[PDB]
């Protein structure tokens, strides 16, 4: 799984993923990837967010777009979203992996609960970062 | 505020002891060049959906990346792709599942989006509109990789 | 306080375009599957038991479009989708895009208990369900006369 | 496109949904009932919500879950979330239908923006009632 969220200069969020799904799967097995607010989710008014893991739990969960309800609904900020998705309630159903998110505001995130994530991010202008593990 | 992309290549169990640094610093170079790419686009006013499409494509012809080229296998040895796009501003979406003649499946996803009244579309349904809209067929051998081969021969042995 | 809804489709449903007899068909059946699934519930039977159930008769009966009485697509074939969720695991299973299974919820269901997946679509999804003792259908056992003559309809306009 | 919502005695909510799609529907389309948190979603916590309609904009603004979401973090009541879901959200997509919802206290709602939803519902131990038209 990979995948991509962005904010542009006019201030309008977009999130793409893309997969092969998991060696040696069941064919006609769908993941989270495909799905709209499970593992891509994009609304001017919050977050656009792009998730990567063991696929099930994240449709469960609908973790994309529960992080932009938190945020909308709940008022959480975009780390708190993240926190309560990716490393409580993910792990709580046996899920795991991470998925990025940028909300309206600009904010960044690369949230992950496994050993690793590929990933990079960069604002328009400036170096960016890359990473495999965590920090 | 300020325009930015973040991309990943996947979560999952990555050790330093399981890796090499020539194996590292070939996935840091092609993260850097993707995200780089993106940046440049959002700097020069381009779309936030365009750039998504463009990382998600970069991402789908690198072969280090289970995504397009470079997929993994299934219990049959076939490739099954799958992909999404979101539009945060008219929260348009289109989505492909279960795709093995389509080399970029994001972009038949976008096809779906913009070119289609829907939001979804599966298997060979999926594949005759996006050859309608003038995508090529490509063998779904184009996707296979000799180390994803080997993960699949290894899957199987465990 | 146990309880039960269950719908057989929105749209546009107008009394000018409907008989009696039709809308006192469709009362009868909607009022035989609620109670069944009243007196299931009043019995003790699981919220998950009880939705399954509703739905795989609602599939049986021709008058909705659900198995049995499944409308046509572009190409005079029956593409059929499911899904069932389990509030008190979030267990979920979902088929999309078969043609070859009778009742599409009890194959949603056996993604959920049989397998550790959520989604199944299409070819994949029907040899998975025969692989755990599904029966194969003729893909014309959902036709009828009356979906039939609606897609020739839609063809006309 | 069918459906169920339950509330079983021990207080467990479940939901089901299905269908045959669209008359004359382009192969290999998708719409919403197979899609968690679209067409059919279930938690103990807030709702079970089965829905129907054009397909696309229940996909769009994940219906059911939406529900699900404005009740747990907006603290909406299962009326005021039916209201924003079925009344506004999804006809501002240009969408139309209607889902059936019954939350965990066993409030039960089966809202509509179309001319007609066979529909029926009922409470262990009293009399069903059933509908077609508004
Ligand atoms: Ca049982
Ligand atoms: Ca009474
Ligand atoms: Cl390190
Ligand atoms: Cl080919
Ligand atoms: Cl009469
Ligand atoms: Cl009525
Ligand atoms: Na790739
Ligand atoms: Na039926």
């Amino acid at each position: 799984t990979v995948g991509a969220v962005a904010l542009d200069l006019d201030g309008n969020l977009a999130a793409a993923t893309s997969t092969g799904g998991w060696t040696n799967k069941l064919p006609g097995r769908v993941g989270d990837s495909p799905l709209v607010g499970a593992g891509c989710y994009a609304n001017n008014a919050s977050v656009a967010v792009s998730c990567t893991g063991t696929g099930e739990v994240f449709i469960r969960a609908l973790a994309a777009y529960d992080i932009a309800a938190l945020m909308d609904y709940g008022g959480l900020s975009l780390a708190e979203a993240c926190e309560r998705v990716v490393m409580e309630k993910l792990p709580a159903l046996g899920g795991s992996g991470g998925l990025i998110a940028i909300d309206h505001e600009g904010n960044v995130a690369l949230p992950f609960n496994t050993e690793g994530m590929y990933r990079a991010w960069g604002y328009a202008g400036d170096t960016p970062t890359t990473g495999i593990y965590r920090e | 505020g300020k325009a930015v992309i973040a991309i990943h290549g996947g979560a999952g169990a990555i050790s330093r002891a399981q890796m090499s640094l020539q194996q590292e610093l070939r996935y840091i170079e092609a993260l850097s060049a993707i995200v780089e790419t993106g940046q440049k686009m959002l700097e020069a006013g381009e779309s936030a959906l365009d750039v998504v499409t463009e990382a998600v494509r970069l991402l789908e012809e690198c072969p280090l990346f289970n995504a397009g080229i470079g997929a993994v296998f299934t219990r049959d040895e076939t490739h099954e792709l799958d992909a999404c796009v979101m539009d945060g501003n008219t929260l348009k979406a289109g989505a492909v599942a279960g795709v093995s003649h389509l080399r970029n499946p994001v972009l038949a996803a976008r096809l779906v989006m913009e070119q289609s009244p829907h939001v979804m579309m599966i298997g060979e349904g999926a594949e005759n509109f996006a050859f309608a809209r003038g995508m090529e067929r490509v063998s779904p051998e184009i996707f296979s990789t000799s180390l994803r081969y080997e993960q699949l021969l290894a899957a199987r042995k465990e």
